[PDB]
């Protein structure tokens, strides 16, 4: 069977780079503005500097994601002013001059559906603003230049005919793009309102790590309440209510028991930042190959052959758009390995030979072109009579009317 | 986290106040100076902020940029194609392992006493 | 270091070295002494393995990382954009280091370039014409063919172009003479 038809399908992937950078002060989460608390913890030593020399090395580790996920490129590239994309309007998805921030409108129609004692939160190196610049380079440089702006200058060439470079690592010769470029148009303008449609209904992968961000630090909060078998957890009514010579046992006691509670949230961030580590470097080799350049790993770039990609930014995230060629609407063939000639056998040099019951014909692999076959399509390498299901018929010769 | 105008009233000799001092999304950054230039980030603070040392010397603060900016020339029907190329080597580098450290906790906890051992028999395994 | 300075910590107890409490105290009193210094040490060992653990489980993914780039960088050429260094990839040497390994990438890199008038088809006796494998370019008067990556021009022959339908349809399409190197040497 050989595909007659085909549809442009985009698709929709979403991921995680960065935890919110957060600190906590050992001694104001441990003592109020108790100084006995504080002696009395001087008496266990350097916990409260490790779990600093801890959370410190997660906080710069959030730097180094963001980082290493966008700044591929050194260079901002502005947009061209003329729209001419030979009829794929982009327009959905390049920045816009009128909004209050230079984000898209498919970042903004993402953007809404994402929702002390010492704890504190650190603001990021980057802001939202300068994200939002990198992915429009990212956008004009795909747009104008190709791959080669990742390989090294931009070279600039015209849209629609990359396009055909693009076809042509599938397989699919670029007649089967010049002749029907009005019509894949069409078919790519309309996916794109599909994503706004179905963006406007997600974002589960993104939305949990802001849930279970802010609920562990509820936990945490939520611990100091308990009396851990004190007499109270109050520490000033400890001091008063009993003499420091006994109410030592007491704050001992609410000191190791809140102790052991900071102990395991550490750690419960740490074994979250090393998921998130591995997710910052898939999202980093997707955008390295799928966007910067074409890459034919199945299935890696979205499902189908790949044809090309637009990262979109998202809070604490990315999100990709890919664009994928489906083959469609197929009909059966009589096919056969070899044809015989001149009693020599020929095989095709780079398509498949079928027949109608009616002629035989060869055609290229994934889109049905039937052609005559001649010896400038195949090449001969042996006698008929040693492979299997080789079938008798004629080579047509383009040099024969130039006997004259 | 602390408004420029709260700063003084914990003090660290000259930086009490009576200087430089320039507010941020980051905090309150006393000692350096803002200039509208901007650069590469020589250290990060925060916020789209970075601080270098420069030269009179001194220590500047300035919005970090993203690198240079330029256009590109696209037309429907002209194109660029490279006439000269160039090879280049590039090393990178990868850790592979680290120390084999192995540690003896009934030498560390109990030293040569025999009496911290049969203390330690109340807690069973961990040692093991 | 800091597991190393962590004996020195008393939690609590009456002296650091056990020895002080194991002289100066009877057993009776020593056994509730004692008791606070094991607990103490225990919990600065745990926290040690703890860590040890998560730096090893990180490290794993680097080595096993790296041999993955040894495969697909040395024993071959690889096209995945980026894996092998910048630019387009040619070949690495490896080298050792204490605890690693370095690599050299060798990449090409295209360098001069100039503007170029272009066309996607010629059309020629109602007939299209499409490059094989290269791009139509002209300087301004004359067309040429050229492979991609390395301006070197050519004459339009019958041998680098194909042919696939009429002038009608491609939207952007010159005419042009095709050449047929045959025509004199057929006669
Ligand atoms: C292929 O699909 C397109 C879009 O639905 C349609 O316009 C065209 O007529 C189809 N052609 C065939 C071979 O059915
Ligand atoms: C195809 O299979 C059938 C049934 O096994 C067999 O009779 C026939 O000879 C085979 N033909 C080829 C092309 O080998
Ligand atoms: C092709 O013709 C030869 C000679 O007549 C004959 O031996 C052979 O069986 C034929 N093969 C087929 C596939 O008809
Ligand atoms: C600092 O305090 C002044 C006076 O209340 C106020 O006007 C200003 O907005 C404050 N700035 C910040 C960073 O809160
Ligand atoms: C480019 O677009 C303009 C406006 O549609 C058109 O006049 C011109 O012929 C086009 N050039 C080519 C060669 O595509
Ligand atoms: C290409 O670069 C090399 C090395 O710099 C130089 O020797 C040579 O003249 C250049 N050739 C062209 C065509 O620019
Ligand atoms: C284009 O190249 C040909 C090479 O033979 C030359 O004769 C011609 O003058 C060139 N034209 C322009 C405008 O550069
Ligand atoms: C080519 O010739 C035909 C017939 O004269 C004409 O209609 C067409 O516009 C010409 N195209 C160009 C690009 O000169």
């Amino acid at each position: 069977a050989i595909p007659t038809n085909f549809t442009i399908s985009v698709t929709t992937e979403i991921l995680p780079v960065s935890m919110t950078k957060t600190s906590v002060d050992c001694t104001m989460y441990i003592c109020g503005d108790s100084t006995e608390c504080s002696n009395l913890l001087l008496q266990y030593g350097s916990f409260c500097t490790q779990l600093n020399r801890a959370l410190t090395g997660i906080a710069v580790e959030q730097d180094k994601n963001t980082q290493e996920v966008f700044a591929q490129v050194k260079q901002i590239y502005k947009t061209p002013p003329i729209k001419d994309f030979g009829g794929f309007n982009f327009s959905q998805i390049l920045p816009d001059p009128s909004k209050p921030s230079k984000r898209s409108f498919i970042e903004d129609l993402l953007f809404n559906k994402v929702t002390f004692n010492g704890l504190t939160v650190l603001p990021p190196l980057l802001t939202d603003e300068m994200i939002a610049q990198y992915t429009s380079a990212l956008l004009a440089g795909t747009i104008t230049s190709g791959w080669t702006f990742g390989a090294g200058a931009a070279l600039q060439i015209p849209f629609a005919m990359q396009m055909a470079y693009r076809f042509n690592g599938i397989g699919v010769t670029q007649n089967v793009l010049y002749e029907n470029q009005k019509l894949i148009a069409n078919q790519f303008n309309s996916a794109i309102g599909k994503i706004q449609d179905s963006l406007s209904s997600a974002l589960g992968k993104l939305q949990d790590v802001v849930n279970q961000n802010a609920q562990a630090l509820n936990t945490l909060v939520k611990q100091l309440s308990s009396n851990f078998g004190a007499i109270s957890s109050v520490l000033n009514d400890i001091l008063s209510r009993l003499d420091p010579p006994e109410a030592e046992v007491q704050i001992d006691r609410l000191i190791t028991g809140r102790l052991q509670s900071l102990q395991t949230y550490v750690t419960q961030q740490l074994i979250r930042a090393a998921e998130i580590r591995a997710s910052a470097n898939l999202a980093a080799t997707k955008m390295s190959e799928c966007v910067l350049g074409q890459s034919k790993r199945v299935d890696f770039c979205g499902k189908g052959y790949h044809l090309m990609s637009f990262p979109q930014s998202a809070p604490h995230g990315v999100v990709f758009l890919h664009v994928t060629y489906v083959p469609a609407q197929e009909k059966n063939f009589t096919t056969a390995p070899a044809i015989c000639h001149d009693g020599k056998a020929h095989f095709p040099r780079e398509g498949v030979f079928v027949s109608n019951g009616t002629h035989w014909f060869v055609t290229q692999r994934n889109f049905y072109e039937p052609q005559i076959i001649t010896t400038d399509n195949t090449f001969v390498s042996g006698n008929c009579d040693v492979v299997i299901g080789i079938v008798n018929n004629t080579v047509y010769d383009p040099l024969q009317p130039e006997l004259d | 986290d602390v408004n420029c105008t709260e700063v003084p009233v914990a003090i660290w000799r000259v930086y009490s106040t009576g200087s430089n001092v320039f507010q941020t999304r980051a905090g309150c950054l006393i000692g350096a100076e803002h200039v509208n230039n901007s650069y590469e980030c020589d250290i990060p603070i925060g916020a789209g902020i970075c601080a270098s040392y420069q030269t009179s010397q001194s220590i500047i603060a300035y919005t970090m940029s993203l690198g240079a900016e330029n256009s590109v020339a696209y037309s429907n029907n002209s194109i660029a194609i490279p006439t000269n190329f160039t090879i280049s080597v590039t090393t990178e580098i990868l850790p592979v392992s680290m120390t084999k450290t192995s540690v003896d906790c009934t030498m560390y906890i109990c030293g040569d006493s025999t009496e911290c051992s049969n203390l330690l028999l109340q807690y069973g395994s961990f040692c093991t």
